[PDB]
């Protein structure tokens, strides 16, 4: 069964990237998953039973009118609120390169479990101010992803005024991403400069706990401004609602919060251990 | 004066298998959770493997997942990475370490692992 949910996955994939590129990315999207077979399985009957969770898969769901879970996925990682409220208000914002973005930015306190394929965070944040971000991993490089998009998604001025080029990344239909993925996509290509103006703080010696720096090596006595990594490991619930699907494959709830689109879903790519027919 | 020393690694080719150890020295071994971590050419250091204290559990990579096992000797202090079925892409030195979570309580200096065909 769990090579069925790796195969899906694959599978799902593939036909989400395809499909991006379509016309009708939504139309044919849906007539890829009903002419895909998984191990001889229809891919159909698999997305209607298989409880797996993962961009791509869900994406599918959505295409297919079906109930995917409640939460969003920012940066690969799946952000679950457990604490808090915002309203989203739009603004004009200044980055460092000196060009304009008009964000939504989340205006209100809000706590949340950020959970990735190699790491796992809680995030406290009030409006354009990260309060406290505790992560976990077993490298560094998985540690920096979470503080990265953390910082990001915090919308802090810090790291609007961190930027340092023109913004024009595109999704693979040739087209600028959304502001909030405009700055994620620069500073996974280098957040030197993000992590450099960020700020540093004394800590408390806590069991269990390390600062970490700028340049990402651990210290006893400061660290990163409301940053710290949990050695012990943040250990993580879905609720499945009903939602949207536009024609580039943007999935949002009934209030309109963007939940899944192709840029959330993973470019990497295993090699499918079931055989997959794209009939 | 916690020591760590890898060996075991080298040149070898696609399929091959390789056995790495690494000898620990100066704590308690048995207290502690153990890793691998490795870099590839141009890469940056990349979580492989854990062994709880006892052995009685292991995690991997799901990339080297049915291909590597991780295991451990209380008794001489040494970690082992057994590797079967070694792809070019297993091509880094591979670094034993000191704990389950980044950042690691100890590293040791790492044992060259390459898988090539071309050569000798």
């Amino acid at each position: 069964n769990d090579d069925v949910d790796q195969s899906l996955i694959i599978a799902a994939r593939n036909i989400v990237r395809r499909a991006t590129v379509s016309t009708d990315p939504l139309a044919s999207l849906l007539e890829m998953c009903h002419s895909t077979q998984i191990g001889g399985i229809r891919m159909v009957d698999i997305l209607r039973q298989n409880p797996t969770e993962e961009q791509a898969v869900d994406i599918c769901k959505a295409a297919m009118g079906l109930r995917i879970s409640s939460s969003f996925s920012f940066g690969g990682f799946t952000f679950k609120r457990t604490s808090g409220s915002s309203v989203k208000k739009e603004e004009e914002v200044l980055t460092g390169n000196l060009q304009t973005l008009k964000i939504r930015v989340h205006e209100g306190y809000e706590e949340f479990t950020m959970v990735g394929r190699r790491a796992t965070a809680i995030l406290r944040k009030a409006t354009r101010r990260l309060i406290q971000l505790i992560v976990s991993g077993r490298d560094e490089q998985s540690i920096a992803e979470a503080i990265i998009v953390a910082m990001v998604f915090s919308q802090e001025d810090c790291m609007i005024k961190a930027v340092r080029g023109d913004l024009n990344f595109v999704n693979r239909a040739n087209q600028r991403l959304n502001p909030m993925h405009q700055l994620l996509r620069h500073f996974q290509k280098d957040a030197k400069v993000l992590f450099q103006n960020w700020g540093i703080e004394p800590i408390d010696n806590v069991m269990g706990m390390i600062g970490i720096l700028p340049d990402m090596t651990p210290s006893t006595e400061m660290s990163l401004r409301g940053v710290r990594v949990s050695k012990m490991g943040v250990d993580e619930s879905t609720e499945r609602v009903v939602v949207s699907i536009d024609r580039f494959l943007r999935v949002r709830d009934q209030r309109g919060n963007v939940l899944l689109s192709p840029e959330e879903v993973s470019e990497t790519q295993g090699t499918e251990r079931l055989t997959i027919t794209y009939s | 004066q916690v020591q760590l020393q890898e060996s075991g690694g080298g040149l070898v080719q696609p399929g091959g298998s390789l056995r790495l150890s690494c000898a620990a020295s100066g704590f308690t071994f048995s207290n502690y959770y153990m890793s691998w971590v490795r870099q590839a050419p141009g890469e940056g250091r990349e979580w492989v493997s854990s062994i709880n204290r006892d052995g009685s559990n292991t995690y991997y990579a799901d990339s080297v997942k049915g291909r590597f096992t991780i295991a451990r000797d209380n008794v001489k202090n040494t970690l082992y990475l057994l590797m079967d079925s070694l792809k070019s892409d297993d091509t880094a030195v591979y670094y034993c370490t000191k704990g389950s979570n980044w950042p690691y309580d100890n590293w040791g200096q790492g044992t060259q692992v390459t898988v090539s065909s071309h050569h000798h």
